[PDB]
């Protein structure tokens, strides 16, 4: 933002602003798949309980 | 706030969401070294003398407040274009060489 | 944290981010399902009695 202008300074920062909001979703995704099998193995714990 | 994230008038018991708590800062501190000069801008720009284009001569310019805005003001200019920097943001960056 | 991590410390970019539409809001309620569940997967084993 102190080196560019308004006019294409938002060029870059799209690119910047889509690239951590993609690189923060695949950790929402491998966190719902890590979230499965826990909860498939509650219910056999809570079976052999 | 928690009636008005809800997109309700009701809201049910227990414990909710909200926005964040971001301390606000107080005031504000700039500082630069000390070099109080002018730079030999005024030197290389209005040279009598410029070299042939394959026998170019580079200067070295060190120790020096640099103002861009005696520079930038001349109106015969045909071109003036920066790829890494913007042309009007040079006058609060302080530069290694 | 939607802002911190991707605009931290900036006030320009916290602008920007609210016209990438309700994205981020989708990664708070994301986050809390799995939370939730962390405090059923301990309460439905070990406190059968």
């Amino acid at each position: 933002f102190s080196r560019l202008d308004k006019v294409e300074a938002e060029v870059q920062i799209d690119r910047l602003i889509t690239g951590r909001l993609q690189s923060l979703q695949t950790y929402v995704t491998q966190q719902l798949i890590r979230a499965a099998e826990i909860r498939a193995s509650a219910n056999l714990a809570a079976t052999k309980m | 706030e928690t009636k008005c994230t809800l997109k309700s008038f009701t809201v049910e018991k227990g414990i909710y969401q909200t926005s964040n708590f971001r301390v606000q800062p107080t005031e504000s501190i700039v500082r630069f070294p000390n070099i109080t000069n002018l730079c030999p801008f005024d030197e290389v720009f209005n040279a009598t003398r410029f070299a042939s284009v394959y026998a170019w001569n580079r200067k070295r310019i060190s120790n020096c407040v640099a103002d861009y805005s005696v520079l930038y003001n001349l109106a015969p200019f045909f071109t003036f274009k920066c790829y890494g920097v913007s042309p009007t943001k040079l006058n609060d960056l302080c530069f290694t060489n | 944290d939607c802002t911190m991590y991707i605009c931290g410390d900036s006030t320009e970019c916290s602008n920007l981010l609210l016209q990438y539409g309700s994205f981020c809001t989708q990664l708070k309620r994301a986050l809390t399902g799995i939370a939730v569940e962390q405090d059923k997967n301990t309460q439905e084993v070990f406190a059968q009695v």
